[PDB]
């Protein structure tokens, strides 16, 4: 009765269902957890929220074209305005997290494509400007659930202050190494006459135990349509691609005033 | 330990199918060649002694070549060639950077080498005696050189090597030096937040390691005073990662650098050369 | 203090190592380590998938 | 400071720091005085509202004389650079008047406190360097 | 060594010391406590903030002066607009917690005056209308860390629109009994010659295990001059009295989008 | 030997006020 | 005459040490030595102070 295609994710007081899966990756291995005493460095008693944060956050749609040349999110940008996760992540200097990443995307029998879904660690990007390097906005780099895409053309700006932002150039992954490789990383593929999504469970990965999440991101979401969308009876046809992370063993420190960040 | 041996195996007409997987799962494939195809026995004496990550990272590689030169400087311009400072990176070349950034955070010891080598400015102003250089590690904060000859050179704390030339080439170990648990070789993020209706610049701010990497400075002088003939110099300084610990794979670097960063440059964005048709052998 | 270990077999023995320095940065290389486990980058799926098996039932 | 001037013999540093303040105005002077310190990251605080929001204690003035606040270790880094660093910054300390001093007639209405820093044993260095502090003319 | 005058409270990062205290009240002999299985109600698993919001909260400070006639406050109201609490508040429909509450008033030898301070389960006031009867706006009941304060004179509005406020009457405790029989209630006395601040730990006090904190306050705390304010050499002089709250064994039930009450 | 480790601590109402001192003693 | 000590830790065991001279001036660094007593200067007082009680009573 059991399958690798059916599979309940509960976390806090929300619920996936799927019944066209492909398995779960946890990334390198290794489950998510708290700080153990013998790993841990800041000593203030840390808040540990639990269900009211560590639950599934749905971020706005992308529709998935047969022109479309990527998306890319942040973490833990794009939940930095999700309920009570976003609340504890600006109310401290410090915060640790892992996640349940859910992407969804169905279509029918008779369309075709394929979708590479990859979480990668210090997603570092390249910028838009030629006159300077690692020249990037800070409002630019954390666009929020919003995330980004990626273009087939890199036009790297006239004038410095006009590139400060990623050159997501889909086939050098936005970063200067061929696409093809990205499958190093933690990642699943949404197939569409296979499986309708993809979840990948990651743990905390940083080279310090705990970090500023409004300074730092962790993780990058990739999607890259590695085979187009094809759908014979409409060519232009588009598909919602819809995104779904639950923040795990979140662990924060550092209690102040609450952050808030520049917007423009 | 070796690599895998091949085990003695016929045929099969079997429900058993491990020629098909779903890559969709993330899992590569498995299959190996007893699943496919009839083998005989092969045992494999061979290891993979190289590929640890100890071997592949296991030479001194030339890092920057830096330039001082002793003469009679009567100019601000000439003063300054008298000494050099260098931020200490791996960025300056592209072999070694190339190999440590097949990972994304690292935790080793140092091997420091360095290659000292001199030639005259010209024959007509006699010679020059034997020279003798200061190699000194400035950690971030300990006061930097503005001249060849001022006193931040007695360097009661900072680590001093005096070479003498046409000695072995001199040679230190620096422990694993970062203020994380392992060096990070790639940062995805900002050295402060920027906040709500601040008045700071955020036009010309940047962006990654850059903002919050350092690992101190490299000060070099020759100790000697002038001679009459003008001798200038080249210091190439080697690094070897040992003791060496890596996590989190990245596939490699596949077109030029432009700088510390991972930028690209747009004449040189192409790495493949186009084959003939999808049938060339 | 001298340590006695195998060395790499050559075209057709033992090698000894004394340490002279206080700080173990000064040793030379690690002695090799052959750990490997390619799974965690080649098959870090949570259900166990039997390769004789079909990988989605 | 003496921990100052210690700290920059070195590069790192780690632990957490004690601020000790001792009231000298008169006995007859009466008080109470919050002293906060908020790790970094957000709007530096200028009021009592923000700065009550941080690690803080509210130091009622009388027979013990002086009030010692922790600024515990909180930070990212394992260590700290011995610089100003944006990566490394260690947060901000500030002091108000949570009621106010109050004294009686026939006695003065300003006065002073001394604050002291010192390391806990928790506090360690490393990473020896020559001191920007002192120089010679060559 | 050890006295009833001198005492440290520590709560999350937060820590108070007084030198001139009473002892320390537990309202009812009960301290704050979790939520037992056992006399448990919602049934999703709750949110318990601990350090983020269970510490130390002070509010703007009020001016006793010769003429004041007395301040008030609601609970948990006070404290909405207060860091984490005032988020785990409002982005859950239910919520319970203790409460430390340090009053805080030094003045000098030479001062004199006493304060009552009483903390008063369902501190239901009058309204100031005869045209009709629990006449108040939810604005009006619920001012926040401003609070209120006593009149020592009855007024009632010529239109009822004009009424729907508290008339906090200081001789009646603005709810029609006779101030001097308030000790009934749990409380201490900030008289100036002897003691400089009071303490009063309170459990949670309801009819319910947990309840909508946005609709209902479970507290009210009352400081009412007994012996007003006196001062020789200058009568018209004014000293601060300050509040500051700690949540304690705070719990949160029925998480969802946050509410944000009317503002007018 | 290693520098001071932290403990598990929660908070305090009490007596014991290891806040407050008198440095006029020289310590 | 081969002493063999513990090395200070690196990124990822001991050494040995001869002493070659007939005077320890000539010998290399003191071993690492770990002894302190900070209340001799941050605490020199005659009575003793607990810290949970009044400094003054
Ligand atoms: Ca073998
Ligand atoms: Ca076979
Ligand atoms: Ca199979
Ligand atoms: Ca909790
Ligand atoms: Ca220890
Ligand atoms: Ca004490
Ligand atoms: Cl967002
Ligand atoms: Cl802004
Ligand atoms: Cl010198
Ligand atoms: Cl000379
Ligand atoms: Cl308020
Ligand atoms: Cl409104």
């Amino acid at each position: 009765g059991y399958s690798d295609r059916v599979r309940q994710i509960t976390l806090g007081n929300s619920t996936i269902t799927t019944q066209e899966a492909a398995n779960a990756v946890v990334a390198y291995g290794e489950w998510p957890s708290y700080l153990d005493d013998k790993e841990a460095n800041p000593i203030d008693a840390p808040t540990e929220p639990d269900v009211s944060s560590n639950r599934f956050y749905t971020l706005d749609s992308v529709q998935w074209k047969s022109t479309s040349r990527g998306w890319w999110w942040k973490l833990p940008d794009a939940l930095k305005d999700m309920g009570m996760f976003g609340q504890n992540m600006y109310y401290h200097y410090l915060g640790r997290s892992g996640y349940t990443v859910h992407v969804q995307c169905n279509a029918s029998k008779f369309h075709q494509g394929a979708l590479g879904v990859f979480a990668i660690p210090e997603y570092v990007m390249a910028c838009n400007t030629e006159a300077k390097t690692s020249y990037v906005s800070y409002v630019n780099a954390n666009p929020g659930e919003k995330g980004g895409v990626f273009d087939n053309a890199y036009n790297p700006s006239a004038e410095a202050s006009e590139g400060r932002k990623f050159a997501a150039l889909d086939y050098l992954l936005g970063c200067g190494v061929l696409a093809g490789n990205a499958f190093v990383y933690p990642h699943q593929i949404i197939n569409l006459r296979t499986n309708n999504s993809a979840t990948l469970v990651l743990p905390y990965v940083n080279s310090l135990a705990i970090d500023c999440m409004a300074k730092h991101n962790n993780w990058g979401l990739v999607i890259l349509p590695l085979c187009k969308l094809d759908y014979a009876p409409n060519s232009s046809t588009e598909i919602p691609i819809t995104v779904t992370i639950a923040p795990m063993f979140t662990e924060f420190n550092g209690l102040r005033n609450i952050t808030v960040p520049a917007t423009q | 330990p070796t690599a895998q041996s091949t085990p003695l195996t016929s045929g099969v007409n079997s429900q058993e199918v491990p020629a098909l997987t779903a890559v969709e799962t993330g899992a590569s494939g498995q299959a190996v060649p007893s699943d496919v195809i009839e083998t005989r026995h092969v045992v494999n004496y061979k290891t993979r002694s190289e590929s640890t990550l100890e071997s592949f990272f296991g030479r001194s590689a030339c890092v920057t070549i830096l330039e001082v030169e002793n003469f009679n400087a009567t100019t601000d311009a000439d003063r300054k060639k008298q000494f050099t400072t260098w931020a200490i990176t791996y960025t300056d070349t592209v072999q070694l950077r190339r190999k440590l950034e097949f990972f994304t955070y690292s935790r080793f010891d140092l091997e420091m080498t360095f290659v000292i080598t001199e030639r005259y400015y010209a024959s007509n102003t006699g010679h020059a005696r034997n020279q003798v250089y200061q190699l000194m590690y400035i950690p971030p904060g300990a006061p930097r050189p503005t001249a060849w000859d001022d006193y931040t050179w007695q360097s009661s704390s900072n680590p001093s090597v005096f070479y003498t030339y046409g000695s072995a080439p001199p040679r230190m170990s620096i422990p694993y030096v970062g203020i994380a648990n392992a060096y990070s070789h790639f940062y995805d993020g900002f050295a402060r937040v920027p906040l709500k209706d601040e008045t700071v610049d955020s036009g010309d701010t940047y962006y990654g390691l850059v903002t919050i990497n350092d690992f101190g400075t490299l000060a070099v002088r020759v100790v000697n005073e002038y001679n009459p003939a003008r001798i200038t110099s080249k210091i190439r300084v080697y690094m070897k990662p040992k003791h060496v610990r890596c996590w989190c794979p990245r596939p490699p670097r596949a077109v030029p650098y432009r700088g510390e960063g991972v930028d690209f440059k747009q004449d040189s964005i192409t790495p493949l050369t186009a084959v003939e048709n999808i049938n060339t052998f | 203090g001298a340590q006695v270990s195998s060395q790499k077999v050559g075209a057709h023995v033992n090698y000894t190592t004394i340490n002279y320095y206080k700080d173990s940065a000064s040793n030379a290389a690690s002695k090799l380590d052959f750990s490997q486990d390619p799974s965690k980058f080649t098959e870090p799926v949570k259900d166990i998938m039997i390769k004789t098996a079909p990988a989605l039932n | 400071t003496m921990l100052g001037e210690i700290l920059n013999y070195y590069t790192h540093w780690t632990g957490s720091l004690r601020f000790t303040f001792l009231f000298c105005g008169s006995m007859m002077a009466t008080g109470k005085i919050l002293l906060s310190y908020s790790p970094p990251g957000a709007k530096p605080p200028t009021t009592r509202k923000d700065a009550m929001l941080g690690t803080h204690i509210i130091w009622d003035l009388g027979l013990q004389s002086s009030c010692t606040m922790l600024a515990p270790w909180i930070s990212n880094t394992v260590y700290r650079r011995c610089i100003k660093d944006d990566f490394t910054e260690g947060g901000y300390i500030t002091c108000f008047y949570q009621t106010r001093i109050v004294v009686p007639s026939g006695t003065p209405t300003s006065m002073f406190m001394l604050a002291f820093v010192s390391a806990c044993p928790d506090f360690s260095v490393r990473l020896l360097r020559d001191t920007n502090h002192i120089s010679q003319r060559t």
